[PDB]
């Protein structure tokens, strides 16, 4: 085995042997030691040897892995351990419980246990790229098991998220010493508590981000007849391009994928090594990638890519230099963004006379060429991927498919059957999936997309969310791993629960992701699922989270790119909770009140002079609604406040 | 080269209604007060003058689909209350506009089905302003005939929904013509 | 170098993409066309008003603020209002390029900045088979904006006295013609005033080490590498249509054109020039890229 993957699967499991205990270094290796796949000596070595105690007499080689994973458990992170110990949401100490005095039980690690053995029995096997499965079996299997069960510590941190974070930090750790011309690792690290910290201060990571450019203007130039069609797809479509391009990167970096902490909008972090080649290999890509795009596109899309140079020291929250370091790469990506294109680069741009033909009514754009019936090709293959969106829901990564991917590649779309077919074929395939999961087929990849599926739209913005992902819990627990967990929660809510909740609402999904909520559908249900949305939010970010909303009614036929650009307690217990229901009551009780006289209602309302008081007070009289609902009318009328509250309640009413 | 100018007044004998937002009414998302796009005044004009006929509409209105460029020789822009009728309005305390209330009658059946449709009120005036670029000296007098007889004909016609059921009926006055660009004289020509 | 400030009374579309799109602001070179073609349709020499005058972009007002875009140095702190924020106003425009202005201040400019409102007027075609035959109506769109009374567009222009003269008349001639987008349809006249703020013309007598760049330009071939030493830019794809060059509309359109942004900052300074994007044409079709430069 490539000792890099030795390192990757032994330190995937370091701290496996708690959920044994919870059902410790010692616990972990006997239980691994009884299986057929993994049974590698070097692998066990890493879970037997992963704390200081078992390093001491443990006699190993000057070059172990074993020492690259104890490092990797430190930087990641009197003891008596309670293996009753809920996991406890971050949210709340963000702006300062699972399963509310809520206590875990012993029978269900050992649930975890047979189910863990059983997998491990059918379902896992080792091999040169076999890693990303047995990740993928870990996140499915661990996601609420907590990690560390310290009383005296802010218990907040998944074991699936502590060996994700272990295992990335490894992996740099060993690329870093490898390329440093370091193999004695014992004496380069261990020989010296001054040594292990100067290795601390040593830089040896970089923090890489990537941007896409053109988030709106491409999303958002949409005027044909297809409207939900070509939306639903856009946003998918700009969203998996995001995801190959990563996907290409992290093999190139021969990186795990593990090493991905987050993607979103356009974002997406990652953390890689610091050595030369590295930095060349990035320089390669990068320039690549301006080539695609610009041969693509020009102007509507682009990558820009930053990284900076930290050691983990900084990411032990040592001095809060962590978020420094964010803050310096965030203002980087702003300055590669500023630098797009070169002298050249430009002098070809204005210099490309080219007999082209004209806009493709879907895609409004003239620079790409249109075949037949005014249609083009990229935009034809958009349209291709819609169709097929909904009923299948596997994505393959293939030389002949139907939509044009930046490295030379192009996507295509399968049955679960297929996808196995592929395995025995043993083709250069990648799994994208409508949110599966459980699957093990092949690169089974469980990526994140919401696809659910006049008129009304809704958009809403987290309001504190650039505070949160940076500053977020002020200098006790802005750990990268910690940080990564709640970036990987939110991930998990706005991906997972925006398909959940939706069941019940005439909803498709347009737009999810990062902070970004863009849904459409019909208005009262449009306003009934946003306000839904909004409680169930407050209930999973326990209020400690808000997000601004706006509601727009809209023709139909109408081009939506011309409508997304148009776009709580208070109007949910007030407006509709009071006003609504007895308005209803009212006109339900009493009948031909149609939308003349509510319209005249209107009138009398909209023209705010004392004489119009009394018109609205005569106009009540002659209608014959009981007493009381009237005279609540008129006193609601003349309140300034309630008037307002009225006229919208009634102008939902229709 | 020189353009000539066109303002006046127009008075809603009987109710008007354009109702872009439709039952609405044009208006201003912020003044509230009715307004009258000229493109529709320009719809209503050019389906009469063609309908009384075809190169003199291609000249006055300009369409540049069969390949011959000639480019618009009219400019006719939307309309506004002028403060005239503001002030009457507010003075007299008289609503803006108007909601009629309309019905239909099912046959076979004989049931009532309820309509509303708002319609300006009567006697209100537009302030209009049109804008003639004479490219051609020796047609102006031609092409002003041509719109005079479009004005006329829009004299006995209506504008907008319901013209056939009874709206729209509109007239022209204090209409004064004068030269804007140019050292073109407009003493002799005449639109009423 | 006097600048002009415009009234309209009626919404113009201006627009980017299609016809149910709108703006608020348009760049030098569709002021650049228009004032070229009323030029031409007065028909006077153009060489003058070719190769001699240096205009700005146009930039909104208010009841008595004028504003400028927003330079795009790097600041080093908030990052999330700067980003949401587009124009300053001349106050403190030279506090915001030092750092005085603050996150709450920002907060208090873009609270003000309530210049003009965006709508989408419907309208239907009847020449269609709907009227000849059996056959349906066809809706369309249009995007426009209503600025305030007091509310509008400038722009600042520099030249020879001679140059400014014949500015001042073809400016006149245009006033009643449109700008923006459907003209003809009833958008788009405009009272135009020549106002000197002493304030604003400090600005644009200050000295500086670094420009901002006020218009739409971009260098020529062989200004480019050394024009692009260190600069903070954005490109802008200028495409669109001609108008009684060709045969067929439809088959005429100047191709996709790239310039910076009118936020960029440049250390060195470059002249543009008036670029040909004709080819197929039975004339010369002008987009416009010359600078003008605020010092500081």
């Amino acid at each position: 085995m490539n000792k890099k993957n030795i390192l990757m699967y032994g330190s995937l499991l370091h701290d496996i042997g708690k959920i044994i205990y919870r059902s410790h270094s010692k616990l972990g290796h006997q239980f691994l030691s009884q299986f057929s796949e993994f049974k590698d000596n070097e692998v066990l070595d890493n879970v037997a040897y992963h704390h200081y105690k078992e390093l001491a007499k443990a006699n190993l080689d000057n070059d172990n892995t074993a020492y690259i994973t104890y490092i990797a458990d430190n930087i990641a992170s009197l003891f008596n351990f309670d293996k009753y110990t809920p996991l406890y949401s971050v949210f709340n100490i963000v702006n300062s419980k699972f399963k509310e005095n809520i206590q875990y039980s012993s029978g269900n690690y050992t649930t975890l246990m047979k189910d863990m053995s059983h997998d491990l029995e059918h379902k896992l096997s080792i091999k040169e790229g076999t890693f990303p499965s047995l990740l993928q079996w870990t996140e499915s299997l661990w996601q609420y098991v907590p990690s560390s069960t310290n009383k005296n510590q802010l218990i907040d941190i998944s074991l699936y998220d502590h060996s994700r974070i272990t295992c990335a930090i490894a992996s740099c750790i060993f690329d870093y010493l490898n390329e440093n011309n370091i193999h004695n690792y014992k004496d380069e690290l261990f020989s010296k508590y001054e040594n292990t910290k100067s290795f601390y201060q040593k830089e040896a990571f970089l923090l890489l981000s990537m941007d896409m450019s053109g988030i709106q203007d491409f999303i958002y130039n949409i005027s044909g007849s297809k409207a939900l069609k070509s939306l639903r797809s856009r946003s998918f479509y700009l969203e998996l391009m995001l995801e190959v391009i990563v996907d290409q990167l992290l093999e190139r970096l021969e990186l795990a994928r593990a090493n991905l902490l987050y993607t979103g909008g356009g974002h997406a972090y990652l953390l890689v090594s610091n050595t030369d080649k590295v930095k060349k290999k990035i320089t390669q890509f990068n320039n690549e990638l301006k080539k695609w795009f610009m041969s693509e596109f020009t102007t509507d899309l682009s990558l820009s890519m930053a990284f900076e140079k930290c050691s983990g020291d900084d990411l032990m929250n040592t001095s809060g230099n962590y978020r420094t370091i964010w803050r310096n790469v965030s203002s980087k990506l702003s300055d590669i963004k500023a630098h797009k294109y070169s002298a050249e680069d430009i002098l070809k741009l204005n210099h490309f006379h080219s007999y082209g033909d004209r806009e493709c009514k879907e895609c409004l754009r003239s620079d790409i060429d249109i075949n037949d019936d005014g249609l083009c090709s990229i935009c034809e293959g958009i349209i291709n991927i819609s169709n097929d969106l909904r009923d299948k829901s596997f994505f393959v990564l293939s030389e002949t498919g139907k939509l044009k991917m930046p490295f030379n590649k192009f996507i295509s779309v399968i049955d679960y059957e297929e996808a196995e077919m592929l395995v025995q074929n043993n083709n250069q395939v990648r799994i994208y999936s409508k949110n599966k999961p459980y699957i093990g087929i092949g690169i089974s990849t469980n990526l994140w997309m919401c696809d659910y599926d006049r008129l009304g739209v809704v958009r809403a913005d987290i309001d504190n969310l650039g505070a949160t992902f940076i500053s977020g819990i002020p200098e006790k627990y802005n750990s990268i791993s910690r940080t990564a967990t709640l970036s990987r929660q939110l991930s998990l809510f706005f991906k997972y629960e925006l398909n959940h909740l939706l069941e019940n609402y005439q909803i498709t999904a347009i737009y999810s992701g990062g902070d970004d909520l863009f849904l459409i559908g019909a208005w009262d249900d449009i306003i009934e699922a946003s306000i839904y949305i909004n409680d169930k939010f407050k209930e999973f970010t326990l209020d400690k989270l808000t997000l601004s909303a706006g509601v727009g009614m809209f023709s139909g036929k109408y081009p939506v790119s011309k409508m997304a650009f148009e776009t709580w307690d208070e109007f949910k217990k007030n407006i509709l909770e009071e006003k609504l229901l007895v308005l209803q009551q009212g006109f339900s009780q009493t009948d031909e009140h149609g939308k003349a006289f509510i319209y005249k209602m209107l009138a009398l309302l909209r023209n705010n002079e004392a004489i119009n008081i009394a018109r609205l007070a005569y106009l009540l009289a002659r209608s014959k609604m009981n007493e009381d609902f009237t005279s609540k009318i008129f006193n609601w009328a003349q309140n300034d406040k309630d008037k307002n509250q009225l006229i919208t309640a009634l102008e939902y009413y229709i | 080269y020189s353009k000539i100018k066109i303002s006046g007044t127009i008075e809603v004998v009987t109710g008007l209604h354009i109702g872009g937002g439709g039952s609405p009414v044009v208006r201003d998302l912020q003044t509230k007060l009715p307004i009258i796009p000229g493109s529709s005044i320009k719809g209503k004009m050019r389906n009469l003058l063609a309908k009384h006929f075809d190169e003199r509409v291609l000249r006055l209105f300009g369409s540049s689909e069969k390949g011959n460029i000639q480019r618009a020789r009219l400019q006719i822009s939307d309309a506004f209350f002028s403060e005239k009728t503001k002030e009457h309005f507010a003075q007299n305390d008289i609503a803006y506009t108007e909601t009629k209330f309309e019905n239909t009658i099912n046959r076979l059946t004989a049931v009532a089905n309820p309509r509303q449709i708002e319609r300006v009120t009567r006697g209100s005036e537009f302030d209009f302003v049109f804008i003639y670029n004479v490219d051609e000296e020796s047609q102006v007098e031609d092409d002003f005939e041509n719109i005079e007889k479009a004005i006329h004909l829009l004299e006995n016609d209506y504008l907008g929904g319901g013209g056939t059921r009874g709206n729209g009926r509109i007239q022209f006055k204090d209409t004064n013509i004068e030269t804007v660009v140019g050292e073109y004289d407009s003493t002799n020509l005449k639109i009423k | 170098t006097k600048v002009f400030k415009l009234s309209f009374k009626t919404p113009v579309h201006f627009g980017k993409k299609r016809l149910s799109d709108g703006e608020m602001t348009i760049t030098a070179d569709t002021l650049f066309s228009a004032l070229f073609i009323e030029t031409l349709q007065l028909g006077k020499d153009t060489d003058w008003l070719l190769n001699d005058l240096i205009i700005s972009d146009t930039f909104p007002y208010e009841n008595e603020l004028y504003y400028l875009p927003k330079p795009l140095i790097k600041i080093d702190s908030n990052h999330k209002a700067f980003k949401k924020l587009k124009y300053v106003p001349v106050h403190h425009y030279n506090q915001y390029l030092n750092g005085e202005l603050s996150a709450e201040d920002a907060t208090d400019l873009n609270d003000i900045f309530n210049i003009g409102y965006f709508s989408l007027q419907t309208k239907v075609s009847l020449i269609a088979q709907e009227t000849d035959s059996s056959a349906d109506s066809e809706p369309y769109s249009v995007g426009t904006f209503t600025f305030e009374p007091e509310a509008g567009l400038y722009f600042i222009a520099k030249g020879s006295e001679e140059t400014l003269d014949h500015l001042n008349n073809i400016m006149t001639a245009l006033q009643y013609s449109g700008l923006g987008g459907k003209r003809n349809a009833g958008y788009g006249q405009f009272e135009y005033e020549i106002i000197n703020n002493q304030q604003l013309s400090k600005l644009l007598n200050q000295n500086g080490k670094h420009s901002i760049l006020l218009s739409t330009a971009m260098a020529k071939k062989e200004e480019i590498e050394s024009a692009l030493k260190e600069a903070r830019y954005i490109l802008t794809k200028r495409s669109g249509f001609v108008q009684s060059t060709n045969y067929s509309e439809m088959l005429v359109k100047k191709s996709d054109f790239y310039s910076f942004s009118s936020g960029s900052v440049f250390k060195n300074i470059f002249n543009g020039d008036i670029f040909n994007v004709g080819h197929n044409g039975k004339h010369p079709v002008y987009r416009y890229a010359k600078p003008l430069w605020l010092e500081v």
